[PDB]
């Protein structure tokens, strides 16, 4: 479980890119 | 905040918002996409976010980013929305992410509620439902949390090609998501010996 | 401690009343 | 935030905060009642919160909603207080239970 949500930004945001 | 030569995060407000189960159904489902838009009741409160603050617009789900050992997912946007700068002001910017995820859910005799691989609990038996006597299956929720759809037809998010063969979908809406299962009879589905 | 936890809404509060 | 024909949460702090001992003893063992307000030490600062942002009264405490395979509870409030509707305002509610 610990695993799986803390992929989450990394699946389904994005972690680089600054506006 | 936006102070001089340098910004600061003030506060992030992180919620979950359910879906209903009209936008699973007509929008997910049938077109998929979602709103833009999530109205939810938080807090004994109907609260109502648009994304980047602006009108509500259908968006289409997009695969999520591959991770190794992980099931699939959608979602709608990847960046987070912050307010435009001006100079000593607090500003508020809001992101909606509409996000859909299939999940391996696990349940344990007497099968009254189950886990979702997130760590979530539906207090609900995944064999309740209408028919063959499931109406006396555990739930812990409101009637109008819970929906059951026949002859439903999954159209799949990834190559947008529909289901052959209808199912009963079951639907429930817990105050932090949407979860929907293939309603099953429980004799046949589950045994106390192996 | 999840399961026990994840009822606190539904133990201690109201999830489906609207002001 | 209260705008035109809609309300949205910008914030939902959260905390728990202990009961103080002589609370503890002289009102909820003594009378099974708690005070509507959290007098407590957070962030190295004395915070008090008032439940409804109202005066401090005695409430009494009710048995909380039942569960499968859980232990007893008893609560005070089932209800979360939001500020009443202002439009084109930033309003603050506090809910004590």
């Amino acid at each position: 479980v610990q695993r799986r949500n803390q992929l989450h930004d990394l699946r389904f945001a994005d972690i680089d890119t600054v506006i | 905040w936006f102070g001089h030569r340098y910004s600061q995060f003030m506060g992030i407000f992180e919620d979950r918002a359910p879906v209903p189960f009209e936008e699973v159904i007509d929008k997910i489902n049938a077109k998929g996409v979602c709103r833009s838009t999530a109205k939810y009741v938080r807090n004994n409160m109907e609260t109502t976010a648009f994304h980047r603050d602006d009108h509500e617009t259908d968006m289409e789900l997009k695969p999520a980013k591959v991770a190794t050992r992980t099931s699939r997912g959608w979602h709608t946007t990847d960046l987070k929305y912050n307010p435009s700068r001006v100079e000593a002001f607090h500003r508020y910017g809001t992101t909606v992410n509409c996000i859909v995820e299939e999940v391996d859910a696990r349940s344990v005799y007497p099968y009254d509620e189950f886990v979702l691989a997130t760590g979530d609990f539906v207090y609900m038996s995944p064999f309740y439902g209408y028919r063959e006597g499931s109406h006396t299956e555990h739930t812990s929720y409101a009637a109008d949390r819970f929906k059951q759809v026949d002859g439903f037809y999954a159209r799949d998010l990834t190559t947008k090609a529909r289901a052959t063969s209808p199912t009963t979908r079951n639907l429930l809406t817990t105050p932090k998501f949407t979860v929907a299962w293939d309603w099953v009879p429980k004799r046949p589905a589950v045994c106390t010996m192996t």
